[PDB]
């Protein structure tokens, strides 16, 4: 096999973790400026982003501990819902930071034992650079509209963001019980702008029956159902279904219908004003269905099927295991509109206010697509932002807070540990040099700035990356939620020292 | 048509023949150089003799590759002087090749070669001394003297004494050859080096823990021994075949024909005479619980040599038959018995019918410990086994190399021109042999040698190198021992090849 | 670390500046059409950019970029269309420059995107506004933005025609954007010029009918996105081959149901089918076909589905896939539905009149010939795009670089008064524009540096009272023989280079 | 064809002790950095006991090919120092070329250097103590347990998996009469719990088998009836079906399925609990009219599965229908049905009191590869404890016995005289090695850290104390309270010498121009 020994793999645990670097923090924030995408396998083809993780793939990753990172990205971005091009560039500022010391002949040993204290060093600090918003609703309302445009910033939605940065935290406004990506029913349909992006207020079927079923009821008494209409899922009524002659066709034709007539009459048996079904629902229990007053939706959305059976109370079907005894949904509404271009049978008096149906309004599916993607990662951020309402002043600020508090605890804790955790404590100052060094401004004017910032312990006061100056960190939208940088913080402060374990590299290939 | 002639192939013979020497040289002393040899075959060559390696590699000289056969042909001869004949022929065309610059080869050379051996093997022959029983020994000392003489190599402890009157008794035991292959020393790990036992019959290492295996007799006064070449193993009628199934009935069925084809083949040789079944390939588990069911003893994958050393030994013929009725292909002993020796199964055959197989037990239950013994107790057999071939015994560790070489450059005076080199020659080629051990012993050959040659100057009787005691002594009082037959053996085997390729300049082939 | 991006941004840039710099010959009608033996070995012959660029292109990625840049500009105004290709590398000569100068590349970005609406704005001030509303105005004035270049010829005549088209279609006296998704244009080999014309219904793909009624009128519009056909297996009639027996009695089985499933089409009932083409079909049974048309249903077959995706908007029918998808909604309502083979060569259905969406115009393109027929259609896209454009524009502007003449003096100017890093940038941001009418200038021959540098004063002093007058290709007042253009293209132009030469800046 | 002679055969030998063992030396302890291994597909996974990482090499030499070899049994037996020895096999070579560097005997010094292990074994007898006891040594193994499981997984362990370690052992490790093998103790890795969560296991424990929950999902008794043959009609794992003529032949149909049931159940029920484990699987439909009719089957068991519950209990697995006993079934302490996790279907839980031929410890996992880091972390500290519980023997030292025994074998040097007198020097100098260059890949420095326990040796021998493995502010082996067992030191001393003599066994070195495979 092939041996990458500490340095080599060490430098190797370099190339491709310190490269990768170069992109994601050149596209880190707003001001982070694209990487080109060029496909090697399909044509060359061209692709622009200020995400990371897009880069993560186009262009595979060889270098093991970059491809480790590639994890890192995802568990950050999908985990965090933020942090994607962030959390990467910051294992690579490090092993960066720890290149001339470890080839200052420093043990990784000596090392990542300084940085570990040092990364739970910044936390206490961290812990201190939280910052409870969000603790009032009104709070909580501008906490959640301070953090809306931040995840979608720098997961590459520029333009209708601030549509979104206005629909995202009204459905998370209203929860208050918990983040919930349940009771929040997310749709996205074609149809009307971007910008014409709509919410409605309740469960929602993308699904539309038409008047092949009732398309008003009101007060709808509705069944959440996986109940087969023409398939005749389980509880099955009759005899195994057999060909044993030409003609035969005519009894198991005749026989289903009693299996669908059952099922009908059965959920008929429910009284219910809509039945929804996870399933078909075949032409003669439609028209039965249809003749019963009772609109039967059919092969409705998996998670919608228990949205709806959530958000409007009710129980569904269990696999007509339950023939009467699955419990009902009651709507006051049950109305197909059309919201954009398209008719969505729309359930309004849902028994969850808290429960949202975000439908997204595509001018074309391909960034309607990418809208809700990320518009999705805020969500995480804020559903953790409603169970820990709370803030980290962002722009590289509670960086320079916990770099000094490390900084100093570098000369506090001195010893091998400060070996590494000053070098730890640079790369805390690194963060505010890309997105400065992204907005093209100095940084060691913003950082020494900011540094004599926190010197003087301003973290209410910090780089503002917008115009790219030093200034206020009052939450001007600057400031970030404590979750994302405590999330961020932590796997690359992790994984560039775990990368630092692995020396003897044996690569069988 | 390919060929050779003068003497740019006759010393391209010659080098050859030094190079494959210099492979064997030290390497039957238990120190030198190992490489594991691995080839594109993938196999590992650790090989004490050179024949086996001299099996893997061929010489683009027939030259080397000749004295290679004879040599390979001298260890096949005794299981013993590989190295000797290699070095010897060898050695006399690493004297002569600057002669034959001069000028040899004009067959003033196998003039004297054929000559002075026939000088050394009466020389030999009369200072051979004959010892079997009441000569020395109660005739099992002698052995065991030899023994003791070969595990005096390992260090350890009484265990060789322990050892040594154990690896006597069945080469006496077994006595037909010299062969201790069915004698075969079989490693087990666990038990201590103070019980390694030693079977008159057959005792298998390892059978498998199988289901019910346990639960079957491991016990017998009559092991009825089917010595299976094919197995009965759980698949023989398999459990995915399929069958019509209409109700749940037609299931029950299937299964059932799953099992009887096993429960047919395994019963008619149970059902024969046999108690005890030996698969050399596996067995099922169900085949087994038949096995348990069965209440007669079984084994599966089991050693084709324990299958065959049972077929020497118990009388029982490998069965070609899984089916088989045959009582006379099963064996018999007077003891069945299995005891778990350290983690193992181990099967005992033993009260065997036949004695063609008594097989020593090695114990020590380790690797450092057990490898060394059985490693001497080869030629705590080897030699003993042949001691007891050729009771006329000459001392090893070059007792006669230099004695003779003494009187050969004695005679090598009178000898005029030519052969007068070639005597000397042909003398200095026997101290090559105990210089094999100097550099194992850590020793010079010269002084050390010269103190041989002094002592053959002087007491010239058994005086040699004792390798293992680091010095020079009469080896024949020493123990260092060895039947006189192979060294004459070696001796005409030394100068025979050597006198052919000298005769060679010209080698002839054809492409096509 | 960012050493590679300003070395790929330089490759980047370079490729950008490169393609599109071979086409400022080029540029312009007076600029030289190149004839170029491709990859193929063989001649191409062009002028306008979009085509030469796309003609022979390799891969860079800037310049896969520009090639767009130069179809944005197409597929944005259809118009102005060599125009955004000579702006790209002017505004890049300042960034490239101000690069090497050092300002920073998300600095120069929004630099000339700031900048960029300031000179679209002093252009509104440059704008002149035309009537939108009155069909004679936009009659006169996009074909006189059409005599400000190449072609009348048809024009002229089908002006009249495209302006029409666009007014019948035209809801707003705006008169808005105006995409041309309400006019369809089709040819028709035989006929006319004067034979090509407006038709207020669609006119379908020939028309296919077997038995088919060759005219029905009020017509439901059946749509067949179904297959005709009982199931394949050697042709419509499935058959299974050893003896003949069984493959004339599966017959039995094929027979009944392209004749029910037909029977299904006249169920509901549709007085002419929309039937696409049959490998826009798996297949279609002339079984059934023939016993369709046999029920009296007027088809057309063999229609493209991007025709029946034009037709199932404008007339409204909406798609039908299937005999529930039949029905009087998906089958669509016309007016009048029939077939002239006549007025030229060549036969097609025509819907004249139907139930339609957004008003509705169909344009049948003849001729003498095909080329007749050709240029006709490229008298028309124009026609067609700088109405569109110019109604998408409230104002209109005069041509050949002057307003941007005008317009580097002006940002230039106040590119002084914003100072900042930018003063530096957003100057030479304006003074990217006046050497496109200079290539122009040297395109149609004349100083591009002396008269645009006077012009430029010239453009100081009445803002026109001179500018770059293509026919004189020289210092002349370009009002005096109109060469004038929509907004857009200079908008067009403009907003696409910047953002095209933004996100490279920004690109690393 | 070649031979490379000697020295080139010795300088070849080298290249590989050299690295790969420092592949150990840059291993050596938790503080040493740990070993990635890329493999043959580019499969990135870190690696300790660097036999794992060896066997991961793919050897293109002969000593790396012996290593693997050499370094099983270690790993086998003992289950630790895996990483010691390879490095003092790869030490010693080092000195002993450095002596025929000298001009010396590869053959004089390894002899010397044979009983130099000897000498070192006594002395390394003397340190710790050689007896451990049931409540006594569970804590420094639960020590050990977590300090293989707190070095090797998590960093704590957990006192579950600490505890439930030696307790898997303890349990066999009682059988045995104070000695255990592993097959009599097996951890069974299934991820989705935690790494924390370890279900100890007297026997098989695995999924049950049922359809409907309507129907009763249930374990009867404490005892399983094993069956190769059906409790439920069998299919031999392939396609089988039920079909019928008539509407009423379905209902003869089906009552067949239940009567076969009660056909097999009512034989299966009458001979020992109720509860299947039938080797074929059934339709899952007539499963739950199994279930409706009763007391549950296990269908589609595993070939070997049915053996491995079979003889474990001590009992069999029925090959036959018609043929049935207890014994034939199973003997189980305890059989029930346990939910794995919250996170999918009942284990069927059969901890075997009746017998246990394998008590096997089942472990939840977060992760795969974590619960294979522990099991990886596991199946080391099984064998040392191994070592222990077969006979109780522990040293203090990886900081301690080298240094304890590189003092005295070159001290003995002094009175060997001559050949020896190199070799019992130059060999406790590879025992100086480890511990220092332990230290190497700690940010302490080997050189230092030596100097300290070499003062220590003058102050106090086979100490209680040693250099630091968990690079603490202590440098002890007690209050590190690191150890090995005696055995595994001494065992661990066995190997290192034993390829030392290896590469020096026969004379032949002559290859066809291959040595290497």
């Amino acid at each position: 096999a092939d041996e990458e020994r500490a340095e080599t793999a060490r430098l190797t645990s370099f190339i491709g973790a310190i490269a990768i670097g170069d992109l994601v923090k050149s596209t880190l924030g707003p001001k982070g400026m694209d990487k080109i995408l060029l496909s090697s396998g399909r044509d060359a083809s061209l692709m622009v982003t200020n995400d990371g993780a897009t880069i993560l793939k186009n262009i595979g990753v060889d270098n093991p501990a970059a491809k480790v990172l590639v994890d890192m990205s995802r568990v950050q971005d999908d985990e965090v819902g933020d942090g994607t091009t962030s959390v990467t560039v910051l294992a690579a500022e490090l092993l960066r930071e720890a290149e001339s010391l470890i080839a200052k002949k420093i043990h990784p040993q000596t090392i990542i034992a300084g940085w570990r204290e040092a990364t739970k060093a910044a936390r206490e600090a961290l812990l201190s650079s939280a910052v409870d918003h969000g603790s009032d609703e009104v709070k909580f309302r501008q906490d959640l509209m301070n953090i809306a445009g931040t995840t979608l910033s720098s997961k590459l939605l520029t333009h209708h963001k601030d549509h979104f940065t206005k629909l995202a935290v009204e459905a998370v406004l209203r929860l208050k019980g918990s983040g919930n990506l349940e009771a929040i029913h997310i749709i996205k349909k074609l149809g009307g702008s971007l910008a014409d992006s709509y919410l409605d207020e309740g469960f929602l079927l993308d699904k539309k029956i038409g008047v092949n079923q009732p398309k008003r009821i009101e007060n709808a008494k509705i069944l959440i159902a996986n109940t087969g209409m023409d398939t005749d899922k389980i509880k099955i009524f009759g005899s195994r279904v057999r060909v044993d002659s030409t003609a035969k066709v005519a009894e198991i034709e005749h026989a289903e219908k009693e299996k669908m007539k059952e099922k009908v009459e059965r959920i008929l048996k429910h009284g219910i004003n809509c039945f929804i079904n996870r399933q078909l629902i075949y032409n003669y229990p439609e028209q039965l269905f249809g003749a019963a007053g009772v609109m039967a939706i059919e092969h409705a959305d998996f998670a919608g099927v228990e949205r709806l059976a959530l958000v409007t109370g009710g129980e569904i079907a269990s696999t007509f295991d339950h023939p009467e005894l699955v419990k009902l949904g009651s709507c006051k509404l049950i109305e197909e509109v059309m919201i954009g271009e398209d008719k969505l049978i729309h359930f309004s008096g849902v028994a969850l206010g808290e429960a949202c149906t975000i439908v997204l309004r595509g001018a074309t599916q391909q960034i309607l697509d990418e809208a809700e993607r990320s518009l999705h990662d805020a969500l995480c951020v804020l559903a953790q932002t409603v169970k820990d309402s709370r803030t980290v002043y962002g722009g590289g600020c509670s960086e320079m807070l916990m770099a000094h508090a490390v900084t100093q605890l570098a000369n506090r804790t001195p010893g091998k540990e400060a070996v590494a955790m000053e070098s730890y404590a640079k790369a805390l100052r690194m963060l505010p040099t890309i997105i400065a060094d992204n907005a093209g401004y100095d940084s060691a004017d913003l950082v020494a700035q900011l540094r004599a910032a926190h010197s003087e312990g301003n973290t209410t006061a910090g780089l503002d990356m917008r115009e790219g100056t030093i200034g206020d960190m009052a939450i001007l939208g600057i400031t970030e939620s404590f979750q994302v940088k405590r999330q961020v913080l932590l796997s690359a402060a992790e994984a560039a020292e775990v990368i630092l374990r692995v020396d003897n590299i044996i690569k069988a290939a | 048509t390919d060929s050779s002639q003068g003497i740019p192939q006759l010393v391209s013979n010659i080098s050859a023949c030094q190079v494959i020497a210099e492979a064997v040289r030290t390497t039957l002393g238990p120190r030198g150089m190992d490489k594991l040899i691995v080839d594109g075959r993938g196999k590992a060559t650790i090989s004490n003799d050179g024949a086996t390696i001299l099996k893997l590699l061929d010489v683009v000289h027939p030259a080397a590759k000749t004295l290679v056969d004879i040599a390979k042909s001298q260890d096949a001869e005794v299981g013993d002087g590989t190295t000797s004949v290699t070095l010897l022929a060898a050695e006399f065309l690493k004297q002569v090749k600057p002669y034959v610059e001069e000028g040899l080869h004009p067959q003033i050379i196998i003039r004297a070669f054929r000559t002075a051996t026939q000088l050394a093997v009466n020389k030999i022959k009369e200072i051979a001394v004959t010892v079997k029983k009441a000569d020395k020994v109660e005739q099992r000392k002698l052995l065991e003297k030899c023994a003791m003489t070969a595990l005096s190599s390992k260090l350890i402890s009484q265990q060789k004494a322990f050892f040594a009157k154990m690896v006597v008794d069945a080469v006496m035991m077994l006595d037909d050859l010299l062969q201790l292959k069915m004698i075969g020393i079989k490693k087990v790990q666990g038990g201590a080096l103070e019980d390694s036992q030693l079977v008159a019959g057959v005792a298998f290492k390892k059978t498998f823990s199988y289901a019910g295996f346990e639960m079957q007799p491991k016990k017998y006064h009559n092991p009825k021994i089917a010595l299976l070449n094919v197995e009965l193993e759980l698949k023989a009628e398999k459990d995915n075949a399929e069958i019509r199934v209409h109700t749940v009935e037609d299931y029950q069925a299937i299964v059932d024909a799953e099992w009887n084809i096993l429960y047919d083949k395994l019963e008619k040789i149970h059902h024969s005479g046999a108690k005890v079944v030996l698969s050399k390939l596996p067995i099922g588990d169900v085949a087994t619980q038949y096995f348990a069911d069965r209440d007669m003893f079984c084994a599966g994958r089991v050693p084709e040599e324990d299958l065959k050393r049972t077929m020497m030994a118990c009388g029982g013929s490998i069965q070609t038959s899984v089916n088989a009725l045959s009582a006379d292909v099963l064996g018999r002993c007077q003891v069945f018995e299995e005891t778990q020796i350290g983690g193992e199964r181990y099967n005992f055959f033993t009260g065997c019918p036949k004695a063609k197989t008594c097989t020593f037990i090695l114990r020590g239950g380790a690797e450092q410990f057990m490898e060394e013994t059985e490693r001497s107790l080869h030629d705590a057999i080897m030699i003993v086994r042949r001691a007891i071939k050729n009771d006329s015994v000459v001392a090893g560790g070059g007792a006669i190399e230099m004695e003779l070489s003494k009187y050969l450059r004695d005679y090598s005076r009178t000898i005029p021109g030519k052969q007068q080199l070639l005597i000397g020659a042909y003398a200095k080629a026997l101290e090559i042999i105990p210089r094999q051990l100097c550099d194992n012993a850590g020793f010079d050959a010269t002084n050390i040698l010269n103190k041989l040659r002094a002592r053959h100057a002087q007491g010239g009787t058994w005086y040699g190198v004792d390798i293992n005691n680091e010095d020079i002594a009469d080896n024949f009082e020493a123990f260092v021992w060895e039947p006189a037959m192979v060294r004459i053996n070696a001796l005409t085997a030394a100068s025979e090849a050597a006198c052919l390729i000298v005769s060679v300049d010209e080698t002839i082939k054809n492409p096509r | 670390d960012r050493d590679k991006p300003a070395q790929i941004r330089f490759s980047n840039i370079s490729a950008a500046k490169a393609v599109a710099d071979a086409i400022r010959t080029s540029l312009g009608p007076k600029g030289m059409d190149k004839m170029i033996q491709d990859g193929k070995g063989d001649v191409t012959i062009t002028n306008d950019g979009a085509t030469i660029l796309k003609q022979m292109q390799v891969l860079h990625p800037a310049a896969r970029m520009l090639v767009e840049l130069s179809k944005a500009q197409d597929i944005e105004a259809g118009d102005g269309t060599t125009s955004v290709v000579i702006i790209a590398g002017s505004l890049l000569d300042s960034c490239t420059k101000l690069l090497q100068k050092g300002i920073h590349p998300t600095i120069i970005s929004e630099s000339f995107q700031k900048a960029l609406e300031k000179g679209i704005e002093i252009l509104t001030d440059m704008s002149r506004p035309v009537e939108l509303s009155d069909r004679e105005t936009l009659l006169n004035s996009a074909t006189t933005s059409l005599n400000s270049k190449v072609v009348s010829q048809y024009s002229s005549l089908l002006s009249p025609m495209s302006v029409n088209a666009v007014m019948k279609v035209i809801d707003p006296a705006t008169a808005t954007s105006v995409d041309l998704r309400d006019i369809k244009i089709v040819k028709k080999l035989g006929g006319t010029i004067d034979d090509c014309e407006l038709v207020e219904g669609l006119v379908l793909t020939q028309k296919v009918s077997n038995s088919g009624i060759t005219r029905v009128e009020k017509a439901k519009i059946g749509l067949i996105q179904f297959c005709l056909s009982a199931p394949k297996t050697d042709m419509d009639n499935q058959i299974v081959v050893s003896d003949y027996a069984q493959m004339d009695r599966v017959l039995r089985e094929e027979r009944a149901y392209i004749l029910n499933l037909v029977k299904q089409i006249k169920k509901t009932g549709c007085n002419v089918l929309l039937i696409q083409k049959s490998i826009l079909r798996d297949a279609l049974s002339d079984l059934a076909l023939h016993f369709l048309n046999k029920m009296k249903i007027m088809v057309i077959k063999d229609i493209e589905r991007e025709d029946i995706e034009f037709i199932c908007k404008t007339i409204g029918t909406k798609p039908v896939a299937h005999i529930d998808q039949f029905t009087a909604d998906m089958l669509g309502s016309a007016e009048l539905a029939e077939e002239v083979n006549l007025n030229g060569s060549g036969k097609l259905l025509k819907i004249t009149g139907c139930a339609s969406p957004g008003k509705t115009v169909t344009i049948v393109v003849r001729g003498s010939n095909k080329l007749v027929i050709e240029e006709a259609e490229r008298s028309i896209h124009d026609a067609l795009c700088v109405i569109r454009c110019l109604v998408k524009k409230r104002a209109l502007i005069a041509g050949g670089g002057a307003p941007e003449i005008e317009l580097a003096l002006r940002l230039t100017e106040y590119s002084r008064t914003l100072s900042g890093m930018e003063s530096y940038c957003v100057r030479a941001f304006a003074d990217a524009m006046e050497v496109i009418p200079s290539t122009l200038a040297e395109n149609a021959g004349l100083n591009p540096i002396s008269t645009v540098t006077e012009l430029r004063n010239r453009h100081a002093q009445g803002e026109k009272t001179a500018g770059i007058n293509v026919r004189k290709g020289g210092i002349s007042n370009i009002l005096e023989e109109l060469v004038v253009q929509p907004l857009l293209v200079s908008v067009s132009a403009l907003t696409l280079a910047t953002e095209t030469v933004r996100s490279i800046l920004k690109i690393d | 064809k070649s031979r490379l002679m000697g020295l080139e055969a010795l300088k070849s030998h080298i290249m590989a002790a050299k690295a790969v063992a420092n592949t150990m030396r840059t291993s050596l302890g938790p503080n040493g950095l740990d070993k990635m291994m890329v493999d043959k597909d580019g499969d990135v996974t870190v690696t300790n006991d660097g036999a794992t990482i060896l066997s991961m090499m793919d050897v293109d030499h002969q000593i790396a090919k012996l290593m693997v070899e050499l370094s099983k049994s270690q790993d086998d037996e003992i289950g630790d120092g895996t990483t010691g020895v390879v490095v003092l096999a790869g030490a010693l070579l080092e000195e002993a070329e450095q002596l025929l560097d000298r001009g010396i005997h590869p053959i004089r010094i390894a002899d010397g250097y044979e009983q130099a292990a000897r000498v070192a074994i006594e002395h390394l007898d003397k340190i710790s103590d050689s007896v451990l006891v049931d409540i006594k040594d569970t804590e420094p193994l639960i020590q050990t347990a977590k300090t293989t499981l707190g070095s090797k997984v998590v960093n704590s362990c957990h006192r579950q998996m600490a505890e439930i370690a030696v307790n898997a052992v303890l349990t066999v490790a009682d059988m045995e009469r104070r000695d255990v093998d592993f097959e009599l103790i097996k951890v069974e890795g299934k991820v989705g719990g935690r790494l924390e969560d370890t279900k100890l296991i007297k026997g098989v424990i695995v999924d049950k088998d049922f359809s409907h929950p309507q129907m009763p999902k249930k374990v009867e008794d404490a005892k399983i009836a094993i069956l190769t043959c059906p409790f439920e009609p069998p299919k031999p794992k392939t396609k089988h079906k039920l079909d019928v003529t008539s509407v009423e032949d379905y209902k003869a149909l089906q009552k067949y399925e239940k009567e076969k049931f009660e056909e097999m159940i009512q034989q299966i029920k009458e001979t020992g609990a109720n509860l299947a484990i039938c080797q074929w699987g059934f339709d899952d439909e007539a499963n739950h009219l199994l279930l409706q009719n009763n007391l549950p089957a296990v269908r589609w068991v595993g070939g070997p599965e049915i053996e491995l519950i079979a003889i474990a209990t001590g009992g069999r697995i029925v090959p036959r229908f018609s043929e049935l006993t207890a014994e034939k079934l199973g003997f189980a302490g305890l059989v029930q049905e346990i939910s794995f996790g919250t996170t999918k279907d009942k284990m069927l839980v059969i901890e075997q009191c009746k017998n246990s031929r394998a008590v096997t410890i089942f472990i939840r996992g977060g992760n795969k590869m974590i619960i294979e880091e522990a099991k990886r972390s596991l199946h080391d500290a099984l064998c040392v404890i191994r070592n222990l519980i077969r006979d109780n023997r522990v040293v203090y030292g990886g900081g301690a016995a080298e240094i304890s025994c590189a003092l005295a074998v070159s001290q003995e040097a002094d009175k060997c005289p001559t050949l020896e007198q190199y070799a019992m020097r130059a060999f406790a100098d590879a025992l100086e090695v480890i511990p220092m260059a332990l230290s190497e890949n700690s940010g302490m420095n080997p050189i230092q850290t030596m100097t300290e326990v070499r003062a220590r040796q003058v102050k106090e021998m086979n100490p209680a104390l040693g250099i630091d493995c968990l690079h603490k502010g202590t440098n002890d082996m007690k209050q590190q309270h690191v150890i090995e067992t005696l055995i595994g030191k001494k065992q661990q001393i066995s190997l290192a010498t034993q390829m030392v003599r290896m590469i020096l066994k026969i004379d032949d070195i002559r290859k066809p121009g291959e040595s290497e495979e």
